[PDB]
């Protein structure tokens, strides 16, 4: 543990500083150090963990797509073979992405999920597990099937808990359904499942908005709009 | 690639 | 040399890929590896080296300013001392910035500058040397005076060569004068020197635009506009 | 801090 000598509170404080400095690799290492202190994470601390790694892996995924697109063209009928360099560098970035995903998955498995009993924590981490198997799935070509089913499994367990324990407007529940929807559309090649899930999720939230405060209304409709954005593209 | 909406930042 | 086993041409090719992927740390390491092959750099290769490290150090400088601003407030009359964490993390980022600057300066000193005989190459690298001592100067508090004079010295030698060997519209010459101007204003606390340099540089370029092709016109006026932007803020 | 124009990218 490179962060083993620093206090948990200081790791959290510096994570918050790193976020303000847009230093997300730092932010991620601080939150990893905080998790490995072994205490459960508060709601704010879980959100710090998620924001940090989403930004890190976001950069790698964007880089990977650029490189994969260049590679595909170089392999099109008519190209002038540039040599191994595009493939090698795509592989480099792909390998670093997979390691980030594996790190996150390691934190969830040792031992965030097993100690998460409240719906808000357990659903959060199970969604994260599905998310990071999904980013693995995006670059997978060889045992893609088991990675995909690992994503599916995590999202499905999260869905089941969210639907029993959370109201339909709960932002965690909405964000999970959003992501599981894109999983269906893009990863599982189940566009009709994706559309069905997104419509039902939106409509069930819509009918529960009346129970919310102004501020909770804002939080839920923000994610409801993401559901609608996708549905517009898909239909 | 066209990227669909998912939760949180980009 | 972590890049010692890779071909010079492949390092250049992967630098170009990294730029497209917005992977500037990678881009910088590839170009460092290319420099350490020991051959002189072409104009395109010098520009790859400069773009890579400018982006890397740009991120650190932006992070440092955010952190330094937070630190200054925490030390204002009335604050609730958060402990050492802001200072420690500012110091972390500052240290990483200084190392990037030292790396670049090491490449210039071993042995880019000494092997650069053409005005376009030697001015380019001397400007870079002044730039990276300037980024050091921005965070310096203890032997700031010798760092500042190192910046000044590099810029001045570059200026002297540029004025003898390059036309007043030469984009390298213009960019050098732009940067030396900001040095004067912000680092040397010589705003009147800064304004004088920027006005004279603009006017002497303006009177030489008539010699240029359409494309060279575009390259020069682009940097002339940066000179004008600063003058507007300064006057 | 207000940053003045210098050569190249940001
Ligand atoms: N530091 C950060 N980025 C965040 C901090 C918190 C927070 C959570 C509980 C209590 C205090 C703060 C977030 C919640 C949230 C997440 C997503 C969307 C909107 C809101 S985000
Ligand atoms: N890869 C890159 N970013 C660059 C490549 C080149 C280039 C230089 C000589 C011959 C081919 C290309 C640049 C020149 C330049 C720098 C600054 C402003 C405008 C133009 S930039
Ligand atoms: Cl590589
Ligand atoms: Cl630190
Ligand atoms: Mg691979
Ligand atoms: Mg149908
Ligand atoms: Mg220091
Ligand atoms: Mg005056």
């Amino acid at each position: 543990g490179a962060m083993g000598s620093m206090e948990r509170a200081s790791l959290i404080q510096k994570a918050k500083l790193a976020e303000q400095a847009e230093r997300y690799e730092d932010m991620a290492a601080f939150m990893k150090g905080a998790v490995e202190k072994g205490e459960e994470l508060s709601c704010e601390e879980r959100n710090l963990l998620s924001v940090a790694y989403k930004n890190v892996v976001g950069g790698q995924r964007a880089a990977w797509r650029v490189l994969s697109s260049i590679e595909q063209k170089s392999n099109e009928e008519g190209s002038e073979e540039k040599g191994p360099e595009v493939r090698e560098y795509r592989e480099k970035v792909e390998t670093e992405l997979q390691g980030v995903c594996d790190t996150v998955l390691g934190l969830l498995d040792s031992h965030l999920i097993k100690e998460a009993g409240d719906a808000e924590s357990r659903v959060f981490y199970l969604k994260m597990k599905g998310d990071y198997y999904r980013y693995l799935a995006e670059v997978a070509t060889g045992d893609k099937k088991r990675i995909i089913d690992s994503a599916r499994s995590a999202y499905q367990e999260a869905m089941d808990i969210s639907k029993k324990e959370m109201p339909p407007t709960n932002p965690i529940r909405l964000g999970l359904a959003l992501n599981f929807s894109v999983f269906h559309y893009e990863i599982a090649n189940s566009p009709e499942e994706a559309i069905s899930l997104a419509k039902t999720t939106f409509d069930e939230a819509m009918a529960d908005l009346h129970t919310l405060s102004e501020d909770s209304y804002k939080d839920s409709t923000l994610i409801m709009q993401l559901l609608r954005d996708n549905l517009t593209l898909w239909t | 690639k066209l990227m669909f909406k998912t939760e949180g930042p980009d």
